[PDB]
């Protein structure tokens, strides 16, 4: 809180934190695609689709 | 200066047409015909090709083993080809066997045998050949684009026929395409080498007069195909080579862009790694291909038939990641046919097909093939003179014409075979019909 109730100081660290922590989940993001490719997407047969691929 | 072609027509209306090369003794005489698989139906596919084999199987005078004996005593050979709209059948002999030789072609043609028991023998043989063309690879390839390009099309069928028709053809339904087809007015008689004009309209007037004639005589070289843009894939991981046939629909033998689309397909022109001087070659592709190991081979091909045609290019390669590459960079030296080409290729191209015209005809075999090529397909023969104001008369502007409503943005008929993992599907091989930048 950054004192003894919400107020003031909490409020303009919710502010700075509410603004990076977009950035942080793009980049997580970004890393479970790059993880995913190793596999590629899976497909609702649950087989592979490594036979039968499109672009 | 090459010799006049000498023609004359009999009154059945049976065409001789000749030229003489004083230098060589040997000759080349033999029957073209305006008439092939295409003349079939669908229940009937495959009887011209059989045909070609029973004409070999004996005729009422001569059994098969006296008409062996007879070509060997002559000491030349003989031989035949059936095409979708053309079937020839000629000898090669000495210059004193002519006479002999158009004695035997004359029997096989109008008295052959079509004997059950030789039909039956050759139903066997025939069924085989439809399991060993597989290997091919070329020929497996253009008979599937043919069967796609002109889907459920006469252009479509094989020449072979479908398996069951191999084994229904009856000596009736033989007799009865021969009977149609083979009429006087659909055939030439022609002489390349050492033969006689005046000489060999004699022997046409002993072996060939009495010849049907059909009862509407259309003139030579007389025909709607629908061309479909669509894809076959033969994938084969075994295979080490992937052959790849990428046409749009060309031209027809008659066609006002007939030499246009030759000029354009020799700017794109061929390619092989196993000849010494294709690394050096002019056109862009080719210099693409080579120095970045795309390809084995390319070959630019531009088909013509009666009433439509296919243009395009056939490649091998064993490079099975780049396939995409070698794709993507032929397409788009298509698209500069339409969008880049100038007088700078125009003119280069025209410099190397006026000679490649005239350079094809090196012997009395292909001579005879060329008279009877193109009077069966246009009715004359067309003089050096005519197709070098015909080549003289294509500009930059033409080709880019051309270009732009044949092939640039258009569907386009492929196949694969081999290792095409790589090949990407049609539509991304057809968006590389058109660019975007232009
Ligand atoms: C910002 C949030 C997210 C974005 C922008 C995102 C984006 C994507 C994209 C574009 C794909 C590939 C296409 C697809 O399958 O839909 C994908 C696949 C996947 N995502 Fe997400 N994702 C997000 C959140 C999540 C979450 C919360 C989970 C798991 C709890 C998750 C697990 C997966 C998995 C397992 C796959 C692979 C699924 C497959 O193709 O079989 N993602 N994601």
């Amino acid at each position: 809180w950054g004192g003894f109730s919400v107020g003031n100081p909490t409020l303009q660290r919710f502010f700075a934190l509410h603004y990076l922590m977009p950035f942080v989940l793009a980049v997580f993001a970004l890393l479970h695609l790059i993880a995913l490719h190793t596999a590629g997407s899976s497909n609702p047969l649950g087989i592979t689709s490594n036979v039968d691929k499109l672009s | 200066v090459s010799p006049k072609t000498r023609t004359s027509n009999l009154k059945n209306g049976l065409t001789i047409a000749s030229e003489s090369n004083p230098l060589v003794q040997t000759a080349t005489v033999g029957v073209w015909i305006d008439a092939g698989s295409r003349n079939e139906n669908a229940y009937n596919n495959g009887t011209a090709h059989f045909f070609e084999h029973l004409a070999f199987k004996g005729t009422d005078k001569r059994s098969q083993h006296q008409l062996e004996l007879d070509i060997e005593n002559m000491g030349g050979h003989l031989n035949a080809y059936t095409s979708r709209e053309s079937t020839v059948y000629y000898a090669k002999s000495f210059k004193d066997d002519v006479p002999k030789s158009v004695e035997i072609l004359a029997d096989i043609l109008q008295h052959s045998k079509l004997a059950e028991s030789a039909i039956d023998r050759e139903r066997e043989v025939i069924t085989r050949e439809l399991e060993e063309v597989n290997k091919q690879y070329e020929e497996v390839v253009f008979d599937h684009l043919h069967a796609t390009a002109f889907m459920n099309q006469p252009l479509g069928r094989t020449i072979l026929g479908p398996r069951e028709n191999i084994q229904t053809i009856t000596n009736t339904e033989l007799r009865k395409f021969i009977t149609e087809n083979y009429t006087a007015d659909r055939m030439v008689l022609v002489g390349a080498g050492a033969v006689d004009h005046d000489a060999l309209v004699e022997l046409a007037e002993k072996y060939f007069s009495h010849l049907p004639s059909s009862q509407s005589p259309v003139p030579l070289g007389t025909p709607i195909p629908n061309f479909v843009g669509s894809e076959v894939r033969l994938r084969d991981d075994t295979m080490p080579v992937a052959h790849i046939a990428i046409a749009v629909e060309g031209v027809s033998w008659t066609s006002e862009d007939y030499y246009t689309a030759l000029v354009a397909q020799a700017i794109i022109g061929n390619y092989d790694r196993a000849v010494g001087t294709s690394r050096h070659q002019g056109s862009r592709l080719s210099n693409i291909v080579s120095e970045n190991n795309l390809a084995n081979s390319f070959q630019s091909f531009s088909t013509s038939y009666s009433d439509t045609g296919l243009w395009g290019i056939y490649l091998t390669s064993e490079n099975t990641t780049q396939i995409d590459d070698l794709v993507h960079f032929t397409l788009k030296e298509w698209n500069r046919l339409s969008t880049s080409v100038s007088n700078l290729q125009v003119e280069r191209a025209k410099s190397q097909l006026k000679a490649g015209l005239l350079l094809s005809l090196d012997g009395t075999t292909y001579v005879a093939e060329d008279i009877g090529r193109q009077l069966t397909t246009l009715g004359r023969r067309v003089t050096p003179a005519e197709v070098e104001a015909k080549l003289e008369a294509v500009t930059e502007h033409d080709v880019r014409a051309w270009a732009q409503k044949t092939l640039y943005d258009k569907d386009i008929a492929l196949v694969g075979l081999g290792p095409i993992e790589g090949l990407y599907d049609y539509n991304r091989i057809r968006n590389d019909m058109s660019m975007m930048r232009w």
